[PDB]
């Protein structure tokens, strides 16, 4: 009614995961493997130094401006047996983009300043390893208004369009550089949004940016 | 089949 706090885990061994769930058991915690606006905190397995891999949950956590945790956090939370303060055992960063780039510690903060914020964008397909839905959740979660055709872009002047795609994902299929033609508009990849979000901040298109054909 | 692992990026 008030407050919850309920809880994923990603990056770990079945194995792991079940002293996990033991303590969520002890003490009184939710405990969801599937995430929403209902989680609360989101646990990582790390390295020493609260670094870890780039999962989906990884950054949907942070997209949502949650807690994102290491895992050392229980492990040490078993070795006092004693429900031991999440603050320290934040994440500072991950392998591709720094391991301390403060990013999760960002989302927490920057809420009233979401990234994509006045944005349209066609997450347009195909995808890999995760379903476009949830490439859109991630992105509205971060200010960003969605658009399901390209044709249905809101034109002017205000609101700025963007296209996305995971160009890999093309069977048999070098399409990818017509769409310039489909509509007037940026055409990036995921790795920009995904960089954007894993250090909460809108990136350069540049650098994402996608050739085209005319 | 007793699998599987979570997906990188």
């Amino acid at each position: 009614v008030n407050k919850r706090m309920s809880m994923v885990v990603s990056g770990l061994t079945p194995e792991e995961f079940m002293l996990v769930y033991k303590f969520a058991r002890k003490h009184h915690i939710t405990l969801t493997n599937l995430i929403t606006e209902e989680t609360t905190h989101v646990v990582m397995k790390t390295d020493a130094e609260f670094v870890c891999e780039r999962t989906l949950k990884y950054f949907l956590g942070i997209a949502g401006g949650k807690w994102v945790v290491s895992y050392f956090w229980v492990t040490q939370s078993i070795k006092e047996r004693k429900m031991l303060n999440e603050h320290d055992f934040e994440v500072r960063g991950d392998v591709v983009n720094g391991r301390n780039h403060q990013g999760p510690k960002r989302a927490r903060e920057s809420q009233d300043r979401k990234i994509f914020r006045g944005l349209e964008i066609c997450c347009y397909g195909p995808f890999t390893n995760m379903p476009t839905d949830q490439l859109e959740w991630m992105v509205q979660l971060c200010g960003a208004s969605v658009v399901k055709e390209l044709s249905s872009f809101t034109l002017g002047t205000g609101v700025h369009p963007i296209v996305v795609v995971q160009p890999d994902a093309w069977t048999e299929d070098n399409g990818f550089h017509a769409i310039g033609q489909m509509c007037e508009a940026p055409v990036v990849t995921r790795e920009w949004v995904l960089d954007s979000v894993a250090l909460y901040q809108c990136q350069e298109l540049d650098t994402y940016l996608i050739p085209q054909i005319p | 089949g007793e699998y599987s692992r979570s997906p990188t990026f």
